[PDB]
Formats: C-alpha cells, structure tokens, sequence
C-alpha cells in the first residue's frame, strides 16, 4: 500500500518559515520525482514544487527563492523549507508522488510527467499577523424549556480561536447521535468561534450530564464544559 | 538556468 | 500561454451524463497531455484520467476523457450523487515551462429533494455577560438547497452591525448546515426586549426568539 504522511505546518508570522515533512512508503522511492501541491481555503490547486531522484528541484514563480525543497532516498523522506512566508501561501499542502517514473529519451534524463497518482493527507499552513489564542467556551442553553418540549437543543460556543482547526466532542466520546458541530465562521476581527449543538432528551436533564470537549490542538488548549439549563 | 522543468540535471546521470 | 479555463458549476442528472470542459492554448492543452483529477469534498485530490484519454486502474469507463484543438472534455455517465466533487483539469505549458491545473468544476447531480431548514437560536450565556459581552448562536441544518437568508431582528427592527454568517456547507447527509453569529454588548442585549434570527429558504421564512431571562 501506497502511503504519503505528511508533518509539520502550523501556523507562522509573515516573513516566518515552517518546514514540512512526507514520509513515503510503498514504492520504489528512488524512482519517482515527488512534488508539493498546495490548495487555498475553497479555491483550486497550485502546483508548488518538485524534487527529482537525483536532486533537481524545481519551484513556481511565487515561491522560488524562498522555498528549499530536499529529499533522502535512503530515509525516504522528503522536506519543503518555507522562508518569507506571505499570506498568500495560506494553504493546504499535498506532498503528490509523480506517476511517471524517470526515463531516458532523446539524450536526456527526464524527471517525471507533473501528474500525481499518490497524494498526501495535506497539512495546513497559516501565515497571518495574528498570534495563536485559546477557545473562551460558553454553554448554550435555552432560558427556559416547558414541559411541551421533550427534547432539548445544548451547545458549546467555542469563541475567539486562531487559527484552525478546533475538535469537539460530547461525554468523551460517548454522545454521538444528534451531535452536530459546525463549521467555524471567520470574524472581522481575524479569529474564528464555532458552535456545537446536541439534542437531547428532556427527561435525561437532571440525571444526565452533557460536557462538551473542545480541543484547540495550536494552541495546546483543551477545555471540558459541563451544559446545563438554569431553569 | 532552470529553463526545462522537465528535465533532471544531476550532472552524475550524463557524465558519471 | 494562460491559466486553463473551467467553468465553474457545471450539473446533471442521475443516471444521465455530464460533460465538463476545460479551454485553454496551443503551448499547453493543444501540444500536450492532459489530465484529469476528482477531488470530493474534505478529500485529496485522484488521479481520473491520465495522458488525454487514459483510465487508470480502478477507474470506471464511465468516465472518459477526450481532447479536441485547444480544449479537453471529461465525460461523466450513468452519474451518481457519490460523482459530486471538484473536478481538475491539468496540463504542461512549455511557453510558461509550468504545470497548470484548471480553476475546477463544483459537480451538481440534480433530484436531491427539497428539504427545510432546522433552526436553533441560543442566547448568550451568563458568563459572556458577566464578561459585559453577549454572542446569540442561529445554527441552521439540514436542509437543501445550500441558500439560505439570514435576518436578525430587534424588537421589530432591523440589526446590521454585528452579524456574521458563514457560508452553506454539505453535512454529512448531503443536506446543508449553517450558523449565524450576532455580536453585542451586554448593554445591547439587555435594554433590548427580544431578538430574532430569521431564516428564509426557498422563500419560507422562519423565525427563532430569545429574550432576556430574569431566572428570578
Ligand atoms: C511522459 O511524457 C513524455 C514526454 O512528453 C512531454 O512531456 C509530458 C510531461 C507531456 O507534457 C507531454 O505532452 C509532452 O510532449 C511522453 O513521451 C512523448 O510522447 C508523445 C506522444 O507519444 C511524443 O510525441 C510524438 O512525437 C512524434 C514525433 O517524434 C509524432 O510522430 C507523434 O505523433 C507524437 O506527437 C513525444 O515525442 C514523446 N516525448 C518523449 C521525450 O518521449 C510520454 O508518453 C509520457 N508518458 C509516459 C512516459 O508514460
């Protein structure tokens, strides 16, 4: 089996570096020219670099002169250093093994064909001016559920976070249907809040506990919040 | 310069 | 000699096909091979088609591709809703020496049925406000199309500063989820009878109140 793992990304100041990693296995490495393609938040593909088996490294226009891509056929590993980050280089990045093999014609050595039959899991990268900041979490309740109401919407707001992403699960795992965890909105002030919400029974309150997890891996922060109705 | 992208340029795959 | 040019929708219906084109020059599609990605939503993108025409190993012969002149054509028959994706056109420029890829196609596959939305508004909690701040949460889910319009209201009128409303995006039932934020003081909030979040879908509105709780 053909796998690509890819490391490192995060988050940078713009002119910051970041360096990612892919791990190649399942194929004769030494064979295949690897690239790095990059994908900006809903837009398209951008092919951002290659690398050769014997070294030769190649760059778009955008980023030549500030990315270093490197490899290791002995490790099968592969590296893009990014200096002088911007803000457009604000992307997901697929490390894409060639699905040609290098080969000889007309008196040349060729590298590969630029199309990708293997990609990586992507890992994102942020450049922004904006520091990482922990989730304030805040407990959604109704004010008051009358009795006519059998079941009951609670919810986390996970409020003020940079830069994505946020995880968030309900019981530790243990509360799965009904949950629904929505995609974050992008405020004006440059931080992200999200809302997690499950319906549950109105009977269950008072004998059940619900707590929300929220796990904001680039900050290193994780919050349990227990949701109650104060009626 | 890096004019064919195409094209490996290791030294060592045409004079080695 | 440019950036390949795909349009950017392009639907059909199931069990039907679709064609998705993709335009572009002599120095890339029209002297070069051309290649064809599927990318569904949350995903990497996959190889489809390879050197203008070719399938490779697993792909089905209901996807075919063809080349003519200056444009390439990805073909989509007996079309499922699991084929909604981008679809990615690429080829070599050897004018610009660089490997394009094409803006993408959203593929659509029609008969999905209409489906209203499930709205849910949440006042802000006690701890916001004790922070003299107070966020009230529209989460709106499940329904279909991916167009919704969201209002908030202030006792009868209109709230424009503040709002934040994301787009429309697929749920893991392929129906559509979104939220709407609604940012105030606690100032705001509290000389304030009720607010409102109004969401129209399909010309329907629909209405969620909260109001300041006295809890005494
Ligand atoms: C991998 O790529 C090589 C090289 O082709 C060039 O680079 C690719 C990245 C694409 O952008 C190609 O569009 C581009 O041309 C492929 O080899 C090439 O195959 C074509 C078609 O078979 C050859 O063109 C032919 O040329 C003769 C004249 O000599 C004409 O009579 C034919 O009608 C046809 O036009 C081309 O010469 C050839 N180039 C080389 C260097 O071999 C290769 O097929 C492709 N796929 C692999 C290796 O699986």
């Amino acid at each position: 089996e053909v796998q690509l793992v890819e490391s490192g990304g995060g988050l940078a100041k713009p002119g910051g570096s970041l360096r990612l990693s892919c791990a190649a296995s399942g194929f004769t490495f030494s064979r295949y020219a690897i690239h790095w393609v990059r994908q900006a938040p809903g837009k398209g593909l951008e092919w951002v670099s290659v690398i050769s088996s014997g070294g030769s490294t190649y760059y778009a226009d955008s980023v030549e002169g500030r990315f270093t891509i490197s490899r290791d056929n002995s490790k099968n590993t592969l590296s893009l250093q990014m200096n002088s980050l911007r803000t457009e280089d604000t992307a997901v990045y697929y490390c894409a093994k060639d699905a040609t093999p290098y080969y000889y014609s007309g008196g040349y050595w060729y590298v590969g064909n630029y199309s990708f039959d293997y990609w990586g899991q992507g890992v994102l990268v942020t450049v922004s001016s904006a520091s990482t900041k922990g989730p304030s979490v805040f407990p959604l309740a109704p004010s008051s559920r009358s009795t006519s109401e059998s079941t009951a919407a609670l919810g986390c707001l996970v409020k003020d976070y940079f830069p994505e992403p946020v995880t968030v699960s309900w019981n530790s795992g243990s509360l799965t249907s009904g949950v629904h965890t929505f995609p974050a909105v992008l405020q004006s002030s440059g931080l992200y809040s999200l809302s997690s919400v499950v319906t549950v029974p109105s009977s269950s309150l008072g004998t059940q506990t619900y707590v929300c997890n929220v796990n904001h891996k680039p900050s290193n922060t994780k919050v349990d919040k227990r949701v109650e109705i104060k009626t | 310069l890096k004019s064919d992208k195409k094209i490996e340029y290791n030294e060592t795959w045409y004079s080695r | 000699q440019s950036v390949l040019t795909q349009p950017p929708s392009a639907s059909g219906a199931p069990g039907q096909s679709v064609t998705i084109s993709c335009s572009g020059s002599s120095s890339n599609i029209g002297s070069n091979y051309v290649y064809w990605y599927q990318q569904l939503s949350g995903k990497a993108p996959k190889l489809l088609i390879y050197n203008n025409n070719q399938r490779p190993s697993g792909v089905p012969d209901r996807f075919s591709g063809s080349k003519s002149g200056t444009s390439a054509s990805l073909a989509i028959s007996g079309l499922q809703s699991k084929d909604e994706a981008d679809y990615y056109c690429s080829a070599w420029d050897s004018s610009l020496n660089d490997p394009l890829f094409g803006g993408g196609t959203r593929l659509t596959v029609l008969g999905q049925p209409k489906a209203a939305p499930s709205v849910t508004l949440f006042p802000p909690s006690s701890e916001e406000l004790q922070a003299n701040k107070a966020t009230l949460v529209c989460l709106i889910s499940d329904f279909y199309p991916g167009a919704v319009e969201v209002a908030w209201k202030a006792d009868g009128s209109a709230v424009n500063a503040g709002v934040e409303t994301t787009k429309p995006s697929k749920q893991s039932n392929n129906k559509y989820a979104a939220s709407s934020y609604l940012s105030l003081t606690s100032d705001q909030w509290k000389s304030h009878k009720s607010y409102s979040c109004q969401v129209t879908h399909e010309g329907s509105t629909v209405e969620k109140t909260v109001a300041p709780a006295e809890c005494s």
